[PDB]
C-alpha cells in the first residue's frame, strides 16, 4: 500500500526532530556575539539539508516502485502525486525544525 | 490484456471527405487510447495519444474523442497521402493491446491503365524457361482483367498477377502479370499478346510482340 | 533517440533465434519495453512486455514458455530469445518504448512512441536460394518515345525479402516494385518497373540494384533498349 510511504516520510521527520533536539542542547548558552548566531543557523540548515536529501532519495525509490507495478496508469499518476505531497510535507517540517532550533528570545542564547 | 474491437475492417473515401474509425475496449481504459497510422512497408506512426492529444508534427485534420470504452478517430478532410492502415491502442494498463486495424482507401476519378508488354530476355531463355511480363500502370479503380493470348489462343492457369498498393499521391494502382512458358513452348509460337479490360477503357487494349523482332 | 534491432531472419521450425534491440539517445532504464510483431499482410499485436529491469513480464498466448524477454539497463539493450519457432512466428518484429513515467512534479504518458526499424523472422524448412535478375527491356520503339517502361525481373529466390532500387536510389519517381508472388515451385518472384521519358533512353543509364541479403546476392543489372 501507500501507508508504507506515509510512514517512510513520517519516520524521517521524527529522526529530524530527535536530531534537532540534541542539536539545540549543544548550542553555546548565554551571551553570544552575532556572527556566532548565524554560524549556528548555517549548521541547522546544513543538518536540515542532509535530512532532506534522505527524503528525496526515498521519494525517487517509491516513484520507481509505483511505475513498475502492474496497475492502471491513471493510478500511477495520482499515487505519484500523493507520495510527492508526503515528501513535500516532510521537507517543510524539517525546515520548520531547523528554524525553531535557533529561535530568538528562548532560554538558550541572546544578544 | 484488454480486447480492443475496431471497426470497420476497411473503408473507402474520397479526397475531402470526413472519415470515422471506431474503437471499442473490453474494459474501461478511461482516457488512454492511442491511434497509429501505418503506410505500406513502414513503421507505425503515433498520431494521437490520450485519445484527444495530437503528437508533434501531426496534421490538424486528425482528431480523436471518446473516453471509457467508446473511442473515435476522425479525419476531417481526407488527403491522398492519408492512405494507410489505422490501428487503435489502449495504453491504460500493461500489456497494451491493439485493434484489428482499419484499411483506408482513396476514391478518385477513373484513370485508364497504360499497358506495356515485355518479351523474355535472351539470358533467361538459356535456362529453358520464358517469362512474359505485362504491365498495367497508374489506373483506378483497382479491378482490371488481363487476358493472355498466344497466337490469338487464350491462356489459362499459366499466369500470376501482383498489384501495387495505392499510390500516396495520385491514388492509382499498378499491376504486373507474368506469363510463364517453357523455352520449347515459347519458341514454337509467334504472337504474344496482353489484352487488358478496365472501366477507364472504352474497349479492350492489346499490347503484343512477335517473337522474331 | 532511436532503437536498432539485430538478429532475426530465416530459421527452421523448432530452431531458435534471438532479437537484440540497442537503444540510444534517451533514458532506457525507467520505461516499459514492448516487442510487437506483424505477420505479412496482417495487423499489429503485442508479443512481450517488461518493466524497468523488474520481474514482471507479459507474453501473449501464442508464445508462452517459448520466448523469454530479457533486459538490462547498463548497455541499454532489450532482448527477445525465441525458442521452438513455429510457421506462424513469421512476422516483422519491432521493439517499442513506452514513454510513460510519473514523477509527481512531471510526467509523460505518450505510450508506444518510438519504434525500431523492424526485423523479419521467417520460419520455414525451405532452403535459402538466391535469385536471378533479368531485364524488362523498353519497347523499341515507342513511336516518338512518349514515355517508356523498363524494369527488372527478380525470379526464383527464397526467402523474403528482396529490395530493388534504381540508379543507386537516385531514381524513385515512377518506380513500381511489385509484391513478390509465391510460385508453385515454392520460390518467390517479383518485378520492379519504372516509366521514364524515352528521349532520355539514349542520354541516360538505367540500372536496377537488387539485393537479396539472405543469400548475399547483389546484382546491378543495366537495362538497355533493343
Amino acid at each position: 500500500m501507500r501507508e508504507e510511504a506515509d510512514e517512510d516520510f513520517k519516520s524521517f521527520v521524527e529522526a529530524a526532530k530527535d536530531n534537532f533536539n540534541k542539536f539545540k542542547a549543544r548550542l553555546r548558552k548565554g551571551k553570544i556575539t552575532r556572527e556566532h548566531r548565524e554560524m549556528m543557523k548555517k549548521l541547522a540548515k546544513q543538518n536540515a539539508n542532509k535530512a532532506k536529501e534522505a527524503v528525496r532519495k526515498r521519494l525517487s525509490e517509491l516513484l520507481s516502485k509505483i511505475n513498475d507495478m502492474p496497475i492502471t496508469n491513471d493510478q500511477k499518476k495520482l499515487m505519484s502525486n500523493q507520495v510527492l505531497q508526503f515528501a513535500d510535507d516532510a521537507e517543510a517540517e524539517i525546515d520548520q525544525l531547523a528554524a525553531k532550533a535557533t529561535k530568538e528570545f528562548t532560554g538558550g542564547s541572546w544578544l | 490484456d484488454i480486447q480492443m474491437t475496431q471497426s470497420p475492417s476497411s473503408l473507402s473515401a474520397s479526397v475531402g471527405d470526413r472519415v470515422t474509425v471506431t474503437c471499442r475496449a473490453g474494459q474501461g481504459v478511461s482516457n488512454y487510447l492511442s491511434w497509429y497510422q501505418q503506410k505500406p512497408g513502414k513503421v507505425p506512426k503515433l498520431l494521437i495519444y490520450k485519445a484527444s492529444s495530437l503528437q508533434s508534427g501531426v496534421p490538424s485534420r486528425f482528431s480523436g474523442s471518446g473516453s471509457g470504452t467508446e473511442f473515435t478517430l476522425t479525419i476531417s478532410s481526407l488527403q491522398p497521402e492519408d492512405f494507410a492502415t489505422y490501428y487503435c491502442l489502449q495504453h491504460n494498463i500493461h500489456p497494451y493491446s491493439f485493434g484489428q486495424g482499419t484499411k483506408v482507401e482513396i476514391k478518385r476519378t477513373v484513370a485508364a491503365p497504360s499497358v506495356f508488354i515485355f518479351p523474355p530476355s535472351d539470358e533467361q531463355l538459356k535456362s529453358g524457361t520464358a517469362s512474359v511480363v505485362c504491365l498495367l500502370n497508374n489506373f483506378y479503380p483497382r479491378e482490371a482483367k488481363v487476358q493472355w493470348k498466344v497466337d490469338n489462343a487464350l491462356q489459362s492457369g499459366n499466369s500470376q498477377e501482383s498489384v501495387t498498393e495505392q499510390d500516396s499521391k495520385d491514388s492509382t494502382y499498378s499491376l504486373s502479370s507474368t506469363l510463364t512458358l517453357s523455352k520449347a513452348d515459347y519458341e514454337k509460337h509467334k504472337v504474344y499478346a496482353c489484352e487488358v479490360t478496365h472501366q477507364g477503357l472504352s474497349s479492350p487494349v492489346t499490347k503484343s510482340f512477335n517473337r522474331g523482332e | 533517440v532511436q532503437l536498432v534491432e539485430s538478429g532475426g531472419g530465416l530459421a527452421k521450425p523448432g530452431g531458435s533465434l534471438r532479437l537484440s534491440c540497442a537503444a540510444s539517445g534517451f533514458t532506457f532504464s525507467p520505461y516499459w519495453m514492448y516487442w510487437v510483431r506483424q505477420a505479412p499482410g496482417k495487423g499489429l499485436e503485442w508479443v512481450s512486455v517488461i518493466n524497468s529491469g523488474g520481474g514482471i513480464t507479459y507474453y501473449t498466448d501464442s508464445v508462452k514458455g517459448r520466448f523469454t524477454i530479457s533486459r538490462e539497463n547498463a548497455k541499454n539493450t532489450l532482448y527477445l530469445q525465441m525458442d521452438s519457432l513455429r510457421p506462424e512466428d513469421t512476422a516483422v518484429y519491432y521493439c517499442v518504448r513506452d514513454r510513460t513515467y510519473y514523477s509527481g512534479v512531471y510526467y509523460t504518458e505518450d505510450g508506444l512512441d518510438s519504434w525500431g526499424q523492424g526485423v523479419l523472422v521467417t520460419v520455414s524448412s525451405a532452403s535459402t536460394k538466391g535469385p536471378s535478375v533479368f531485364p524488362l527491356a523498353p519497347s523499341s520503339k515507342s513511336t516518338s518515345g512518349g514515355t517508356a517502361a523498363l524494369g527488372c525481373l527478380v525470379k526464383d529466390y527464397f526467402p523474403e525479402p528482396v529490395t530493388v532500387s534504381w540508379n543507386s536510389g537516385a531514381l524513385t519517381s515512377g518506380v513500381h516494385t511489385f509484391p513478390a508472388v509465391l510460385q508453385s515451385s515454392g520460390l518467390y518472384s517479383l518485378s520492379s518497373v519504372v516509366t521514364v521519358p524515352s528521349s532520355s533512353l539514349g542520354t541516360q543509364t538505367y540500372i536496377c540494384n537488387v539485393n537479396h541479403k539472405p543469400s548475399n546476392t547483389k546484382v546491378d543489372k543495366k537495362v538497355e533498349p533493343k
